[PDB]
């Protein structure tokens, strides 16, 4: 799973 | 809308309350009638209405996931359409949320923001939320979807590099968030990629310009830049 | 109702698909629904009925604790009636999420409830919402909340004492929460703690009769019994 | 805080 803007 | 008859600084007095009780519908909904009054937002106000829907999406994404490995294992004994139906109400569900926020980016957000702060990150916004929406479609309309998204990405990214330093913490998510679309959405891992280390290393460069407190604001968002290099290579 | 066109065993179904996305206002809605077909509720069912309404009306208490505390402090700058508003506004929504559940249970799963174990389900159940009610309630018809959630959880030990072994989940956990309604609701602290190390003892006494499986069942709930004891004592 | 049935 990809990190986007928390 | 039900928020009409409430101060424009009222509602954003209860979007922070809604945020410090972790009550995010509530949150966007104060937020929606903050930016139907018609006036910019400032930077503080963008991030409440940011941080108000990604919540609320952010749910709405997590149990679609979950309905929709339920249903794909189901289609690998027959328990009938409520699957299927449930998914779908959950899937219509987000759509809505994703396009009240488009809406509101349309009507008229962008189009009066004139500062590269604002426009790159209404412009990011109208990008996440296409990509939202390309997450759940299916075939028909999802390459326009898909184009919207990336036409939206597109150009944040052209300002982003004319307008900011390297550093910008809305430069960085912005490419951080652009980056996962090529690699989740786009089919594009590899642009995914050279994008996330460009981004990185421009901004590995520039650091020495900053103070202790932006140098903590841009190397957390460089970390999830890294993150995501780590899981790709 | 908007589920009323909806099958009995689908909304079960969609019910328990809800639970693992964690869409738990979903859940409830769905459950409502089931209820009103008119059936009894199995053993499953009812406890599908308490984990939504119980993660519902959990959301809006930590919601309203927030903001209570945020508008004691503001009464120790002036900042106007936000605070005060939107406090109303959660506790009037937990209130009614409140009145939902005793209204189900008023018409007509307790009068419908013969066994021993679905009344005393119910009935602590009643008391459990009359005391989220009293959590909230200031005076006028506060005491008479307080009675009624302490008439309900007195039925319920009651049936439970003359018809249930004292290991029993269900009789563990209406004492557990009676014991809390003395302790946080009644100012009731040594009846609190009293009940509490009763209830204890005699569970402790009756394990040697239990199955593994049911000898986990109920020391569970009985290490929540003594994290009681060794906070009030 | 003190706990109740989970
Ligand atoms: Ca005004
Ligand atoms: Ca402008
Ligand atoms: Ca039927
Ligand atoms: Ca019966
Ligand atoms: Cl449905
Ligand atoms: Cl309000
Ligand atoms: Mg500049
Ligand atoms: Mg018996
Ligand atoms: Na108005
Ligand atoms: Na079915
Ligand atoms: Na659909
Ligand atoms: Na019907
Ligand atoms: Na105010
Ligand atoms: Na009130």
């Amino acid at each position: 799973s990809s990190n986007t803007l928390r | 809308g039900a928020m009409g008859s409430m101060e424009r600084a009222s509602l954003i007095q209860k979007a922070k309350l809604a945020e410090q009780a972790e009550r995010y519908e509530d949150m966007a909904a104060f937020m929606k009638g903050a930016v139907e009054k018609g006036e910019e937002l400032s930077c503080e106000e963008r991030n409440l209405l940011s941080v108000a829907y990604k919540n609320v999406v952010g749910g709405q994404r997590a149990a679609w996931r979950v309905l929709s490995s339920i249903e794909q294992k189901s289609n690998e004994e027959e328990k009938g359409p409520e699957v299927r139906e449930y998914r779908e109400k959950v899937e219509t569900e987000l759509q809505g949320v994703c396009d009240t926020v488009l809406g509101l980016l349309d009507s008229h957000l962008i189009k009066e923001a004139g500062d590269a702060e604002s426009r790159v990150f209404y412009l990011k916004m109208k990008g996440d939320y296409y990509r939202y929406l390309a997450e759940v479609a299916t075939g028909d309309d999802k390459k326009r979807i898909i184009d919207s998204a990336r036409s939206a990405y597109q150009e944040a990214m052209d300002i982003s590099k004319k307008e900011m330093p390297p550093t910008n913490p809305i430069r960085l998510g912005l490419a951080l968030n652009f980056s996962v679309f090529h690699y989740e959405i786009a089919n594009s891992p590899e642009e995914a990629i050279s994008l996330a280390k460009t981004t990185f290393d421009e901004a590995m460069a520039d650091l020495h310009t900053l103070s202790e407190d932006s140098y903590k604001d841009s190397t957390l968002i460089m970390q999830l830049l890294r993150d995501n290099l780590t899981l790709w290579t």
